[PDB]
Order: structure tokens, then sequence, then C-alpha cells
RNA sequence: ACUCGUGAGAGACUGCCGGGGUCAACUCGGAGGAAGGUGGGGAUGACGUCAAGUCAUCAUGCCCCUUAUGUCCAGGGCUUCACACAUGCUACAAUGGCCGGUACAAAGGGCUGCGAUGCCGUGAGGUGGAGCGAAUCCUUUCAAAGCCGGUCUCAGUUCGGAUCGGGGUCUGCAACUCGACCCCGUGAAGUCGGAGUCGCUAGUAAUCGCAGAUCAGCAACGCUGCGGUGAAUACGUUCCCG
């Protein structure tokens, strides 16, 4: 995968390992990625506790996938941002075994929104 | 290109510059500053050093170069490549 | 914007009516016709002789009373940020919010 | 001869009030009018950006409406014209006289 | 005389009826000479179909504003107002026509941030 | 139409033919609102239809319609979350704007120079049973009938 | 018809056959059409012989184009080139000379893109 | 007299009729009418959210510079290009290109500005200045798509116009970096575009032209408006988004 970061001021290595970092997700994704684009900025305020904030952008084939994280440093940034992207794409996933759970079962055991209404004769049971 | 009812432009610094360097026939580098001033026949064989942004860079003047610009000759920014 | 540029346009108008009134206007009636010798009478190069801000060309329509250099409007010599405020507070006569 | 009477102003009220009180006035003085022959209203339109920074999509609209109002008269004795000259106006409305 | 007058989206037409022949003076223009549409000469001539006063009546219309298609359904507008004030007692067949209902449908008003009247620009989420 | 079905167009009928299915032709021929030049399309190619055959051109046209006009079509429906294709009756005016459209189409990808002349040629081998848009009616039901299994929902 | 070295086209109206020529385009061949007296609507399967001759002495004296033209360009880059102008390493490096934007544009001066 | 311009007013209020309705809100249909059910479109944006944007419209607490981070000037840069993303324009043509004739708009702008007739150029344009603070004059009397006639004959072409060579015009003190336009020549990619994705329910989408602000000139194909021609479709909320 091809990551693009624009950083901003000061923050050297960070685009590195935010490419290194982001990068490794492309085998997490269960379809091709499109774009990613990742972003670091450093709040000028010192009186902030977590100063710099890093935003991301994946393109799932045409699913959109963001996240955004804030650290003291580059590297806790770029890797919190790294965990949560994960856990997006991992709610993402929409493949078969990630809607297996879902699909409604059995034939009137359970209800669920799209289960198949119960057939009904013209005529009151009796 | 400038209009040619107003005639080619050249400023008055150099111009007299040239005119009080030609007529001993001595042709000393002459340190320029108007990178807007337009090539006359009377620079043939005078060597200008014309402004870049940082210095100036040798030019001398040939019967081809004349019409143009002193500016053409020293070009300002420096690419080498990625 | 920032008080010496406010200034320095003004000194640029006074320099323009000093100047451009007759003496940045006559070398170019000098030069409107080919047939008026213009070669040997060098007025391009008088011309040139005259200072820089005689010229029109260097002045910039800033805000009358903020000094906002862009989105200036003719009709009131103002910004559009103050045009805004002042319609709505009700001073420029004959000026309201639209609708058709 | 006559001579033409021209009305500008920013509001309508004002220039038929002033209208009415200048063929009002010249009636007194014993001239003939030709009414209050209304005019096409001049608009201009400006169009402004709201915020101070970027949002440009965000615009506000602006006019300026020249209402103009057109009086001719007839038999110019003097003592309309005395009359004519010795008018007082709203500050709103201009009077051209031709 | 009666004179009438029809209007459809800027375009406006004064028409003077009068009872002689089939002749139509638009302008000084023939009904071919201007109008070289057959749909508009048929959007023209239905008030006088479904009145079957066809040919027994001189025209003369006064054109201006809008294009053909709008001076067209003006005039038509006007015959029926000429019409329906010449032999009051055909109202019914002219209305239920609609040929006497003024088409209020105009150019909708440009509005700001977006290319068209409705078109919005186009927009990318990635 | 989430709060229930709109109002439909009612298009005029055409002046030289006195036929509401040709007007609903020239709307469907229509690119970039030129009208004029849609109906000069439509009239060539019913002129040319007319000088081939001998007869009506209105006659040979409905006709080709009523070979290209379908009767059964297959739309995705999701019932009990999974999605199949079942087959659907089709009203009549939606078969006839499928057959027009296909009609217009198929005639805009032949080979004949000109758009009057590719639309003519469409309309007789319709009438004839041997244009592409029959084709296609061909195919369409034979897909309807192929997926007859999912008929019941 | 050979003319001037070039096989004009089988059958196309004259001034767009000879537009065919390296150095005239449309009005060129307008200009000299109108000048020399050929018909300007008449098919390139039609000249005669000396029509022939009355095009190629024509456009031989009042008109320099094929090989001359070409080499006459070539030469005129070569020494632009040579001088050390700015439209001299601009030809050198095969970019845009006329101050078209090169951060995105500008592919018909470089070429097919390529990925690096 | 008829338009038109701009002042005042009337006119749509479930006002009436019939049916459903708790005889209640409300709803369906009909009459009248230009318009029927908040007629169409605007302006108008609740408490708050997102420490959203703006210390570069402006103001401002605190901190910092003050022989400088202030201030003046010339030159250069903001236009750099192996690439990536986004918004647009022009095309890939015959529902078209080119040539000739010919018909219909609205809105807006103009004083050291609009600038006509005429004359000179092929054309940008040049000379000249009529009349206009403008329902008067100029923007041509205003358009283009449109209609008619001729030609081209399915080709990387009479498509497409990029790039490049030469020659000019205008503005400006000055078009080298870095303006626009005009003439001659040159004639690239491009054959309708993968995954995916966007806008639009009617005078709308599509398409055509006109004007304004900024502005000496223009990078305007941008933005804000104006009119011309004018469709298809909506079975229905299972799925996607809010």
């Amino acid at each position: 995968m091809d990551v693009d970061v624009s950083t901003d001021g000061e923050l050297p290595g960070a685009a590195e390992y935010a490419r290194e970092k982001i990068g490794r997700l492309s085998r997490r994704a269960h379809r091709p990625v499109l774009h990613a684009r990742v972003r670091l900025t450093r709040h000028g305020d010192p009186a902030v506790e977590r100063p710099v904030i890093a935003q991301a952008n994946l393109d799932v084939n045409g699913r959109q996938v963001r996240a955004q994280v804030e650290g003291v440093n580059a590297r806790e940034a770029v890797d919190r941002l790294e965990a949560r992207l994960r856990s997006r794409l991992e709610r993402i996933a929409e493949h078969w075994e990630a809607r297996r759970g879902g699909v409604p079962a059995e034939a009137g055991r359970e209800w669920r929104h799209e289960s198949e209404p119960a057939r009904r004769p013209g005529y009151f049971p009796r | 290109p400038r209009s040619l009812k107003k005639g080619p432009f050249v400023d008055d610094h150099l111009l007299k510059k040239v005119d009080v360097q030609n007529e001993k026939n001595t042709k000393q580098v002459i340190k320029t500053w108007s990178r807007r001033s337009t090539i006359i026949p009377d620079f043939i064989g005078h060597t200008f050093a014309v402004h870049d942004g940082r210095k100036h860079v040798p030019v001398f003047v040939t019967e081809a170069m004349v019409g143009h610009k002193l500016g053409e000759f020293a070009p300002t920014r420096t690419f080498k490549g990625h | 914007a920032k008080k010496s540029k406010i200034v320095k346009n003004e000194q640029r108008r006074e320099l323009v009516q000093r100047y451009a009134e007759r003496r940045a206007e006559l070398k170019r009636t000098i030069r409107d016709p080919a047939s008026s010798p213009e070669r040997r009478a060098a007025a391009v190069s008088a011309l040139q002789r005259l200072p820089r801000d005689s010229s029109p060309v260097r002045l910039r329509n800033r805000d009358v009373v903020d000094g906002r250099p862009r989105g200036h409007l003719r009709k009131f010599g103002l910004s559009r940020v103050r045009v805004r405020e002042m319609a709505h507070r009700g001073e420029l006569p004959g000026v309201r919010k639209a609708s058709w | 001869q006559k001579i033409r009477i021209r009305l500008k102003a920013y509001d309508h009220e004002a220039i038929d009030a002033s209208a009415r009180k200048i063929v009002e006035t010249v009636t007194r003085t014993g001239a003939s009018v030709v009414g209050p022959v209304p005019l096409p209203t001049e608009k201009n339109v400006y169009c402004v950006i709201r915020s101070p920074h970027k949002y440009k999509d965000s615009r506000e609209h602006f006019e300026m409406r020249t209402h103009k109002r057109l009086i001719d008269i007839l038999d110019p004795t003097p003592k309309t014209v005395d009359a004519l000259m010795r008018i007082d106006l709203p500050a709103s409305v201009d009077v051209n006289i031709q | 005389p009666i004179q009438t007058v029809g209007r459809r989206k800027e375009a406006v037409v004064r028409v003077r009826l009068v009872p002689g022949t089939g002749q139509f003076n638009l302008d000084g223009r023939t009904l071919e000479n201007y109008f070289p549409n057959k749909v508009h000469q048929q959007l023209i001539k239905a008030p006088l179909v479904t009145v079957d006063r066809v040919d027994q009546f001189d025209i003369y219309a006064h054109l201006d504003g809008g294009g053909p298609s709008g001076q067209a359904g003006a005039l038509r507008l006007a015959i029926a107002r000429a019409l329906i004030l010449v032999q009051p007692e055909d109202r019914p067949a002219l209305k239920k026509a609609g040929f006497l209902t003024r088409d209020p449908r105009a150019i909708e008003r440009k509005k700001y941030g977006l290319k068209k009247a409705r078109k919005a620009p186009q927009y990318s989420k990635r | 139409p989430r709060k229930g079905p709109a109002p439909k167009r009612p298009l005029v009928n055409d002046p030289v033919y006195g036929s509401q299915l040709v007007t609903q032709l020239v709307n469907k021929v229509l690119l970039e609102g030129k009208k004029s030049l849609a109906e000069r399309i439509v009239y060539g190619a019913l002129e040319q239809a007319r000088e081939k055959t001998g007869t009506d051109p209105v006659v040979t046209l409905k006709r080709a319609l009523d070979n290209v006009k379908p009767a059964l079509e297959v739309r995705s429906r999701r019932v009990g979350g999974a999605t199949y294709q079942v087959p659907v009756e089709v009203r009549p005016d939606r078969s006839t704007t499928l057959a027009l459209r296909w009609l217009v189409n198929f005639s805009r990808q032949r080979r004949e120079k000109t758009m009057v002349e590719r639309l003519a040629n469409e309309i007789l081998d319709a009438s004839n049973g041997l244009g592409a848009s029959v084709k296609r009616r061909e195919d369409t039901h034979k897909m309807a009938e192929a997926n007859r299994a999912f008929a019941h929902y | 018809a050979r003319l001037v070295g070039v096989d004009l086209p089988r059958d196309k109206r004259m001034e767009i056959a000879l537009t065919y020529i390296y150095g005239i385009g449309r009005t060129r061949s307008n200009e000299i059409l109108a000048a020399t007296g050929i018909d300007k609507n008449m098919r390139t399967k039609d000249l005669t012989d000396d029509q022939v001759t009355v095009l190629r002495d024509y456009i031989e004296g009042n008109l320099k184009v094929e090989g001359d033209l070409r080499r006459e360009v070539q030469a005129d880059i070569r020494r632009k080139i040579e001088i050390g102008c700015y439209q001299g390493l601009r030809h050198r490096r095969g970019l845009p000379v006329r101050g078209q934007r090169t951060k995105t544009n500008a592919r018909t001066r470089k070429g097919p893109k390529r990925t690096i």
C-alpha cells in the first residue's frame, strides 16, 4: 500500500514512522485500498497535554475509513492511530465471515428486521 | 513583446555606461542591475555582469543575442533534479 | 492593515495628483501619434526620469478607514467586511438586504 | 419655454411627497403641469461574502434602489420660478432643474 | 376593436383581432416567415381548432421578449383571451382545454454555492 | 416517492401523425433539448419506412413496438436477507417505455452512416422481427423464464 | 499527383489537398489557389500536367516548404539552444518553453507518464 | 387605445359543495378562478455540539523584538516539478465540422468612463470623436443554440486542439523569469474511459449565449446573476447513507 503523509511544522521522522506503520494495514483490509492519507499536526499552545494530532483516511473500495488520535509525541500518536484504524477495519469487514451471525436463521425461532415474514392463509386458522 | 512605436527599451544607467565604454574602444566588465534592458547593437563586444538574485553572472554579447534582454542569460532558479 | 502602508498609499495619491496630472500625460500625448517625432524627443526617456510613484499603475484601492487591500467596492470605498457591518446598522442610505 | 423638474430619491414615500407638494405649489402660482410621470427604478446590486475568512459559498446580497419622477410645467411666470427656488424639501430627495 | 395580451416566461404578445380571413400578421411577417416550426403552428392554432373558428379572423400581433417557444405560448394565450372576449359563451371549451390559464413557469433564480439553480458542485468524500 | 406516486406528464399528440407514440419516440431520441432536430430525425425515419414498405409508417411502427414489447422482466429482490433474480410482470406503460428505449439505443449503435437511416432500418427489422431489439426481448424473456423458480416471492 | 515530392491525396478538394504540403495550412492554400487561378473545389484526380507545373513553380517561387522549412526550424531551435538562453535549456530537458505550468500538466513535453 | 414602466388596491381564506372522518383535528374529490389547499422561489438558522475556523478584516489579555522580528529601496519568489489528490474547461464527432443567408431575450454597466458614424488594416487594433451621468447615447440596431442552402462521407479525418517556430497589437515606467489578444505555419494525446463515485423530480437536469464585481492590463475555463431551447423517470421503502 502507498501512503502520502501531509505533516506540518516540526515533526522529524514522523512521516517515515507513520508511513511504515500504516502501510502494514493493507492485509487487514478485506478489499483493495484505493487511497490512504495521513496528516500530522502539532498544537502551538504548550498548555496542551496531548499536542500532537494524527488523522488518517483510507478508501476501502469506496468505503471511507477514518480515525483521529492525540498523543504527546509523534510515535504515540501514530501507534494509537494504527490501533484505531485496525478497530475500524475490523468493524467494516462486511465479508461473509463478518455477516454470518447477523443473517436471520431458523424458521420460527428468533426474529430480526430482515427475517422472512410468516406466510398466512386467507381464512383464520381456527 | 514591446510595441514597435515605443522602440526598444534600455535603462539609462547602462546606456550612458556603454556610451562612455565604447568611446575609447576599451571594453571592461560592466556590473549591471537592469535585467529588463534589451540588447542593442552597441553591446556587441561588451561583457555584462548581469544580476541573478544572488550574484552577477558574466554575459559576453554576440551578434546572435541582439534584440533579447539581458535577463534571458541569467537563469534565476536552480534545479538539479530529485 | 499596517499604518505605514496606509500612509504610503496616500503619499502615492498626492504624488499622482502633482505629477500624473500634466507631466505624465503630455508625454503620452506625444507618443500617441506616429506623426509626432517621439524618437529624438525622448518623451519615453523623459517620462522614465519621472518617479515611479507618479504613475497611477502603482495605486491600490484600500478600505477608506480599515486599510483592507482586498474585497474593495468602488461605490463605497469600503471593504466587504465593513460594508456588511454598516449596511446592517443602517448607515449607508438606501441599502438593504435583497430578495427576489 | 418649459423647464424639466427631475426627482431622484432612495425612498418612495419621500419622493412622492415632494412631487405632490411641488405640483401643489406650482398650481398655487397658476402653472400648467403634466403630473408626476413615473420613470424606471434604477437597481444597483452587490454580492458580498458573510464571513471574514473563507466560507465563500455563503453570500449576502444588497441593492440600492433609486426612484425617479418627472415634473414638467408650462407658462414660466416669474412668480412660479421665485416659488420654485423658495421650496424646502427633505434632504433625501434631490431636485434637478433644467 | 378588441385587444388582449399573452405572457409566457418573459415573452409578451399583443393581439389585435378582426373578423377577416385566416391571414396571420406577426409584426408584418406571416405565420410561415415567422414560426417555421410545425409544432409551434399547431400550438398557435389549437384554440381556433377547439373553437372551430379557423379561417374567420384576421390576426395582427405584436411580439417582444423571450424566444420562439415563449412567443408562441404567449400568442396562443392571447388568441384564447381574444376569443373569450369576442364570444363569451364558449368559455367551457377553451377553459377545460387549459388555454385560459397563464403558465407560471419562469427561470428559477441561480443560487450562490450552486453552479445552477439546483445543480450542486461535485463533492468528493475521499 | 416515499409519500406516494407522482403524477405523470400528459404530453401532446403529434400534429403531422396524430399519434401519442411518435411524440414519445421523439422525446426518447431527444438530446440536449434540440427538439427540432429530434422531430426531423423521427419524421425522416418514418418517411423512409413509408417509402421502403409503401404503407403507413404508424402501423409498421406499432408492429415493431409489439414485436419488441416485453412482458416478463427480472428484478433483484431481497427477501429474508437474501437476493435473487425474480421474474416480474411488466405494466403496459413500462413495456412501451422499454421497447422505445431499446429501439432508440440499438438504432444509435447501427452502422447506416446517419441516425435517420439507422432508425428506419431498426424499425423495419423490428417490424419483420429481425432487429437487435427483438433479440434483446428474446434474451430478457429467456432470463425471466430461466429464473421461474423464484416467482413465488 | 507528385507535388514537391508529396504524394497528394487520391480524391480531395484542392485547397485541403494542398494542406498536406508541410509548409501550407488552409489560408496559404486558399490564397495561392486564388492567386494562381485554379479552381478550389475540383478533385485531385482532375489535375492536368501543366496545372502541376504551375503549382510547382509558384510554390518554389514565393513559398518555402518541405525539407527546407524543416531544416530551418531545426536550425533555429538548435541556435536558440546553443546560446544558453532560457528557451535553450528548456528545449534541452524537454520541458514547456512558454511559461506553462509544470506542477501537474505539460505531459506533451514530458511524454507519456512514468511511475517512480 | 394595447404593452411597459411604478404607486395604491383587489385577489386563496378549505371561502363553497359532496364523501370520509369522535361531528374533532385532518383528509379525498368537484365547482369557481390567473392561481387550491404552507401556489413557485427567496430572506429568516431555536438551546447547543464539534476547545470547528479566523490573534493575517478588526479589537484584545499575557509573552516576546525594539540599533531589530520595526522601517525604506532594487532585484528575485509566491508561477519552481520524478509524482499524488481535488474542482473545472475542451474533445474523442455526422443529433457533427466548415461556408453563406436569416429570426427571436432578459438583466446589467458607463465621466477624466461608455464611447458611435467615418477612414486605415486581414486581425487583434490604429486615427478620430457624434451622443450620453444616461427608459434618450454607447454597450452595436444587441445574442448563440435555432431555421434555410451548399460542402464534407465515417478517416485519428475538413474531428480534436495541445505543443512548438516566425511575425504583430494593447495596457503598463517595464510583458525575460511572468499578461491577454491577433496572423501564418506546426497538428500531440484522445476511438466514450477499471474498481469505484457525483448532481438532479419540471421550466428541473442537459445544452446555448449575455452581463457584473475585482480590475491600467489580464492567468476568468473561476464566482455572482440573466435570459433562449428544453427532457426521462419515480413500481415502492428490503437494502446503502443521514
